[PDB]
């Protein structure tokens, strides 16, 4: 017989270490496989998929009133809309969204975000838009007039009815914004209601990586 | 990236089963692996998967006692009483271990009827909603062998689960609410 | 290539979901693959937009109990049921990662159609049609419409053709 | 020596698993095999049977 | 199909006896497999077949107790008293295992003179019908080698046999009335 | 020469912490490396290095009673009682070993998000001097895994930490006055 | 199975051996290496510095 002696470490109990398991019915078979349509291999092709998130960040907005902003036109004039913290662990517009909830999992990420805006209103509206991104190194403009010196695209619902919108990427250590401001005001016929609408969608890049799996505080 | 694929992302293998007994006698778990919300929101996310189980028991008691943990498929009869005859019989896989040894292990392999697990099922059985017929895939039996000493004996075991050889298909978004039953998806 | 009949959508209105299998049992009949074409009408004048999509084993959930739903609430057929909670699909996932599914986006000011190909998708390669929703079509308002005027009924309506029935 | 360590699963007794044993009666010899009729391999022959 | 051979429909590895002693002092057990009616009506199908045993035994206590486990083959002598000096005797296989370490484990090849078992017999012996005298293989006694505790002991040996290297012959129709005594095939 | 290399410069496998607890009644001590003068200073020497842990738990009681040792890396929580639902996660590396064994082994590879760890940081975290939040590597939790029997227990847990597959950078002179804290470098 | 006997010294700890460890985190990717400047390999390196 070959001579042998034990390590320290023998006959602990891993809990994430692989190795191979003596079979309870050996000898049997299972069913076969079948080409089933909709396979998936890694999740990052899950959190590139689209997903809404929930633009209208204000509280007293309960159920399926918080994906759409209003605009109406005997309202505002030259009034920023909306915002969005660029904070996928802390809460807030990003929250409930599938490029959210999967990396809740992982504490390490990495990656550009894209972010696609899309109108709903009638056919005649017409009006521009401006949609400021600010590094996290600069303050959030909270005036127009310092708004033009970020980075800025200027958006003609009218001429185009989406628009996309291509965040460069920073990793999470241990924060970024993307504003809006109404450009002019909405003019809209008679006959159509005053009230638009904007919906906002988000998917990552194929650069998105995740590193460290724990668990989630997502759920009870 | 070698870490998030899904064969590394369902293998985390967590405890589905504790509960102990006093010295009715044997403990008997269903192995419906919706015991635990943490593991059961992330089966929620495909519709179809195949895996197999990978069993681990372990045992702590507060003495040279020797455990049976027996395992039966759907169809087979499950015992009622510790010293039936349902544990002398031999078609159905069986593991005898002790306590001082390192703790047992056995793996089950995939044995549903289809070719995948139906994680959910919008159709009814007979005539039951949300309860496939082919999907479960039996119990396990753990009791005791030996005469019962007279004295203040308390077993504890401790049931792992480690789903490897992964398969997923049709990702699906998650679950937001709390859960009301294991039965069903009320909210 | 048949049709169902067509439903009103107001600004109250608030989803409509039909089971594939069960609510075309009913006409005529007793592999499959589905092909579904959903046309909506409405003038330049109107606003709002929806979402097709078309969920593969939608398991319901009841609202506020522990009772699971029964023969009726379930197989209402060819009629179509109403969600009581679009915003969290009866189910608690939400409806902001439901594009996740095959869909599309009906969207009043660009489009008013949309086309799905559903193809075979069970494990078994047999299936009872009696016992077992296979596909569940859902459209859900998301904009809700709007003139100067009350609402409109902007009549939506749903053309279901399979192929290779048995 | 080699150096080594005990997995869990050590030391239990399965009954479906098969693996060498030691002989009773090393060097014995049986008793050789003849050919005799009706041998059955599998028990899909016996259910082919009317 | 790798299930239905024959080799596999008879390797279940069930119990066949198990019968306790408390501190005549050592168990005698006669190898016929006709001990259980669920294994003896899996080999009433078959006629003719030949295989080996692998003996398996498992010993709990109601303490660091010695066992030996002999086997002795037919026509050589079987011991009446523990202390006899047919156990001393080398020309038969003997194993020493204690209780802490894991079960004992031997295996006892094909002894028939014949080319097979014979599970039926027409026939006489002398002059007994259904006894077939190069049928039978041996009987296995189990002592205890250690001198006695004056204390409470409860020794309950289980026996496996798990029949492998099957080959049969000559498939005949299963009963289906329940069997009177285990010499014969009464009803 | 094969003596002064830094990865055999470094790799002495010495204590870190050693705390008992007497039968709060959990062990949790922070990884910080930081804990001898001794192994401290010869960490002195350089600026940045990168290695792994591998930790050995060495346990002794003053039974046969069963430990679990949990490692929780940073951002993920700790547990503050001994029975609570973080100690039931799978997501982290847990160890489930007994006393009679020889003694656990476990290595923790390279978790800094950076290309080595800062021994030394000018620099502030926020609005501290000398803390940076991407050095720390977490912190492993030992509790026991039994119900607590009424007798004398002290048990007595000791670490030990052997940095293997070092790699250095920029070496700087050593210190010569004694340390006054260990939160910085004061004299 | 492979038969085998126990060396003395077997389940010793010495301090001093370099064996292989079993991982805490399988298939966890560290960050990768980066060319940082003024790496030492040996100490005879530092002791000729004047």
């Amino acid at each position: 017989g070959v001579p042998t002696y034990l390590l320290p470490g023998s006959g602990q109990f891993l809990t994430t270490d692989d190795h191979s398991s003596a079979p309870a019915l050996p000898c049997f078979n299972p069913t076969p496989e079948m080409h089933i349509p909709g396979q998936v291999r890694n999740m990052l092709e899950v959190v590139q998929v689209e997903s809404m998130m929930e633009i209208n960040n204000t509280e007293s907005a309960v159920g399926m009133e918080r994906l759409k902003v209003d605009i109406s036109a005997l309202t505002d004039v030259d009034q920023l809309l909306f915002n969005i913290p660029l904070d996928i662990q802390l809460d807030g517009p990003l929250r409930n969204t599938l490029v959210g909830n999967i990396s809740r999992y992982y504490t390490h990420w990495s990656g550009s975000l894209e972010m696609t805006f899309m109108f709903c209103g009638s056919f005649m509206a017409t009006g521009k838009l401006i949609l400021c991104y600010t590094p996290p190194g600069g303050s959030c403009p909270t005036t127009r007039e310092t708004a033009m010196l970020g980075t800025h695209i200027v958006w003609d619902f009218g001429l185009q009815s989406s628009v996309t919108l291509i965040i460069p990427w920073i990793s999470g250590s241990h924060v970024g914004y993307v504003t809006c401001f109404m450009q002019t005001n909405l003019i809209v016929p008679s006959e159509s209601s005053d009230t638009c609408s904007l919906i906002g969608f988000i998917a990552a890049k194929d650069d998105f990586s995740l590193r460290l799996m724990r668990d989630s505080p997502d759920i009870g | 990236v070698s870490e998030t694929l899904v064969e590394n992302f369902l293998s985390r293998a967590a405890l589905v089963s504790k509960r102990s007994f006093e010295y009715k006698n044997f403990f008997k778990w269903t192995i419906n692996t919706r015991s635990f919300v943490q593991l059961r929101r992330k089966l929620e996310l495909f519709t179809y998967l195949r895996f197999d189980a990978e069993i681990t028991i372990l045992t702590t008691v507060a003495p040279d006692l020797t455990l049976q943990a027996m395992f039966v498929p759907t169809g087979a009869l499950t015992p009622e009483k510790q010293d039936s005859f349902h544990w002398q019989s031999g078609s159905n896989a069986s593991v005898f271990f002790k306590i001082s040894d390192p703790p047992a292990r056995i793996t089950i392999p995939f044995m549903c009827i289809n070719s995948a697990y139906s994680v959910f099922y919008d159709g009814f059985a007979g005539f039951l909603y949300g309860i496939n017929p082919a999907d479960t895939i039996g119990n396990l039996c753990v009791r005791i062998v030996n005469e019962h000493q007279p004295v203040g004996f308390t077993v504890t075991v401790r049931v792992y689960m480690k789903p490897k050889h992964i398969k997923a298909w049709a990702p699906r978004p998650p679950r937001t609410l709390p859960y009301m039953s294991i039965a069903n998806a009320n909210y | 290539f048949y049709t169902l009949k067509s439903v009103k959508w107001e600004t109250g209105s608030t989803g409509w979901w039909w089971k594939l299998p069960d609510a075309l049992n009913n006409i005529g009949m007793f592999r499959s693959g589905f092909l579904i074409h959903v046309q909506c009408n409405a003038t330049k004048f109107h606003q709002g937009a929806l979402l097709v999509v078309a969920i593969p084993e939608h398991q319901r959930g009841a609202h506020n109990t522990n009772t699971s739903p029964g023969f009726d609430d379930i197989m209402k057929g060819e009629e179509g049921g109403t969600f009581n909670h679009p915003y969290v699909l009866d189910d608690g996932t939400s409806l902001a990662c439901a594009t996740i599914f095959p869909h599309q986006w009906i969207n009043l000011r660009t489009n008013n159609s949309a086309t799905i190909v559903l193809p075979w998708m069970n494990a078994a390669p047999m299936d009872f049609p009696l016992r077992h929703n296979q596909w569940t079509l859902a459209i859900i308002p998301v904009v809700p419409l709007g003139t100067r005027t009350t609402s409109s009924m902007v009549p939506i309506t749903v053309s279901i053709a399979p192929m290779c029935c048995e």
